[PDB]
């Protein structure tokens, strides 16, 4: 079945269940949401990928 | 609402390490129904519950 | 009253978060506990 | 185990250091990914009725999280259907014309 | 019984190893042994001797200077061997880390004592 | 007479002594089971007629 | 009736051991004993027997001192050693525990009632 498959196809499997995951498992809508508290407070809003 | 369910975060998602583990549990799983099951009764049974 | 009920949402928005990872925690309990010769698991 | 088997051998394939909006790939959350989300589960089911796609696919779909995936899985099960129907096609005119013969 | 076991918070947790003892030797035991089970059908251990994953470590032999060198054992006996080999995995029994120290340290007393057994099986017929 | 016959012999088999809890059996009144409820009891609607 | 049964809360509780009293030696009652049940169809049971597991206690033999040195039993006679390794388990017929012990505690009195008699009846044929 992977060769109906495209190449910009299984990069983009590839990059949402690198996504879907990590964002599910860290909780990552609440990390954005304590980002929108300091976006109101100081006019910042940031953040380190490590 | 309260459901808090264990879910796979990416279910569509099978690798050779996964199915590694997986023939080796069914491996276990198919050496005890060989001493468990009293041979031609319970043999096909337990085979219908691990079909 | 749906727009005062998103007054007090961030309480539950956290609070929704510590149900998810007191859970993840519980769940690594009982895999110990699995491996402990214990029949209720059975 | 987060990634499949196809996805883990794509760190082979060159380039990989350079960003995923260089290879065509974006980070949308807009009204028209949602649009494009919500018109292809309704269309996968007015596929599952009228006998276009089995119950194995639509769950596929809805565990899915990423819409390259699930439209390729509306063209892989028409395609084996539609494979299926011709050559019922073809097996049944061989056969009267057999019993012709 | 503390025998290669760990017994907390109302639980049964063992780093693999079976420490058979409170029975006593071939010769003073009724039975011969203690008979840990049938598989050869009287599989018998005696009071000293440590068995780790269906192997045996004996208590009767000891460690040959040559074969305390090389495989860095520490006890007299191989089968003192053993017992100080899962000193550490004993207090932690459920570690990734303790489970794989032990099955690689298991390993290398499994191996010196296979081949200290070749060399008196050689000479006793020489 | 409040029991069945096998209810009766349950007795019979060994450690009823540990409560049910151990033995996967607790009791519930929450929205999961009436849920559970109405979902068996139109089932047997369904099955009644066809 | 209080033998091995305790009466409490307006319930009759038993551990499993059935103290067979009031009636009389074999030799005095009229019915050659008091008759338990139907399977030899008359099974006989007189006054000083005891019954766990359809396993009955006789009160008439006696206990060698080899036969009290190994199996630890307590009473002068068979009966009297069943009727004193039940003396937990008759105020806590219910416990998981006491059930466990009073097993055991009876397939040691039934074995040692074996090996007391296997030495009776070889004794007096030779
Ligand atoms: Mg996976
Ligand atoms: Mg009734």
């Amino acid at each position: 079945d992977y060769y109906t498959y495209e190449w910009q196809d299984i990069r983009e499997v590839r990059a949402n269940e690198l996504l879907n995951h990590y964002i599910k498992e860290y909780d990552i809508p609440l990390i954005f949401n304590n980002g929108f508290m300091d976006a109101m407070t100081c006019g910042e809003e940031i953040y380190q990928c490590d | 609402v309260f459901d808090f369910k264990v879910v796979v975060t990416n279910p569509n998602a099978i690798s050779e390490i996964e199915d590694n583990k997986k023939n080796e549990l069914l491996q276990r799983l198919q050496e005890m129904i060989t001493d468990t099951s009293i041979s031609e009764d319970e043999y096909n049974i337990k085979l219908e519950k691990l079909n | 009253t749906l727009q005062s009920s998103h007054i007090t949402e961030w309480l539950f928005t956290i609070h929704d978060d510590v149900k998810k990872r007191a859970l993840e925690c519980f769940l690594e309990t009982a895999k110990v506990a699995l491996k402990g010769r214990n029949k209720k698991f059975q | 185990y987060i990634l499949s088997d196809t996805s883990t051998r794509v760190m082979e394939i060159d380039g990989d250091e350079f960003a995923e909006a260089d290879y065509g790939l974006v980070v949308d959350n807009s009204n028209g990914t949602q649009e494009l989300q919500q018109k292809l589960d309704t269309l996968a089911q007015a596929a599952l009725q009228t006998q276009t796609l089995s119950f194995s696919t639509i769950t596929k779909l809805y565990t899915s999280s990423s819409l390259a995936e699930k439209q390729r899985l509306i063209e892989k099960d028409e395609k084996q259907i539609r494979e299926r129907q011709a050559q019922a096609q073809k097996e049944q005119l061989e056969a009267q014309q057999q019993i012709a013969a | 019984a503390f025998g290669g076991w760990l017994n907390t918070q109302g639980g049964d947790f063992t780093n693999g190893v079976t420490f058979i003892n409170e029975g006593g030797s071939h010769e003073e035991n009724p039975y011969q042994g203690i008979q840990i089970g049938v598989d050869g059908a009287p599989n018998l251990v005696e009071q000293g001797e440590v068995v780790y994953d269906d192997y045996v470590f004996s208590d009767r032999m000891e460690i040959p200077d040559d074969i305390r060198k090389e495989y860095k054992l520490r006890g007299k006996t191989f089968a003192k061997a053993a017992k100080s080999a899962q000193r550490e995995s004993e207090e932690r029994p459920n570690d990734p880390l303790s489970t794989k120290g032990l099955q690689a340290a298991m390993e290398r007393i499994a191996t010196a004592q296979e081949e200290a057994r070749q060399r008196k099986e050689a000479h006793r017929e020489g």
